[PDB]
């Protein structure tokens, strides 16, 4: 609600406001490679006394 | 003189013959249709 000349201001905003969206499809993608490893070798000995 | 009506926006104007020619002719200026421009614009960053 305004007078005549704000009203036809406040068309044209609304027109312009008024526009189409576009919307996103955000895919991620976690990799991830570990690779172990560990090698233990070694003698031992006992005895009496 | 000039009186403005708001609900039909209409304005009254009252004079001799020769003086309601003028405010006739500097009212159809001020009536024309302003382009696109307002004082409101709108920028898409």
């Amino acid at each position: 609600t305004a007078p005549q000349d704000i009203m036809q201001s406040l068309q044209s905003v609304i027109e312009q406001l008024d526009i189409r969206r576009a919307q996103v499809h955000v895919e991620a993608l976690i990799v991830e490679v570990a690779e172990g490893s560990n090698i233990n070798f070694g003698v031992q000995w006992a005895s009496k006394d | 003189q000039i009186v403005a009506d708001e609900r039909t926006n209409s304005v009254i104007v009252s004079g001799d013959p020769a003086t309601r020619d003028k405010m006739r002719r500097l009212i159809r200026r001020l009536d024309s249709e302003m382009e696109r421009s307002g004082n409101s614009q709108v920028f898409y960053l």
